[PDB]
């Protein structure tokens, strides 16, 4: 809200301050994704 | 009239460094690994 106005009970994030003095927000977790990478394994070497 | 056998037979082991020498004036060149092997028949996924 903001004080001496007629904006009350408003739902919603203001972009005055969004950080809010935080240095950063942070979130952590894990991911597995899929691909098509090259490789031989050990193939296309010299014989020897 | 032998002679030319006998000489030959004794000293057939020239014919090692003649290869030698044919060998080391020749060209040279090598081959890799290859791989004929179990390939997958894969697609991509089904897209939109």
């Amino acid at each position: 809200s903001i004080t001496r106005t007629r904006v009350s009970r408003l739902y919603g994030l203001p972009a005055a301050n969004p950080n809010n003095g935080k240095e950063y927000y942070e979130v952590a977790g894990r991911f597995s994704l899929i691909s098509l990478v090259p490789s031989n394994d050990d193939y296309q070497t010299p014989i020897t | 009239a032998s002679l030319i056998y006998r000489q030959l037979l004794t000293n057939s082991y020239t014919v090692d460094l003649s290869d030698e020498i044919q060998e080391i004036g020749s060209t040279k060149t090598q081959n890799v690994t290859i791989n004929l092997g179990p390939f997958a028949q894969t697609g991509y996924a089904p897209v939109n």
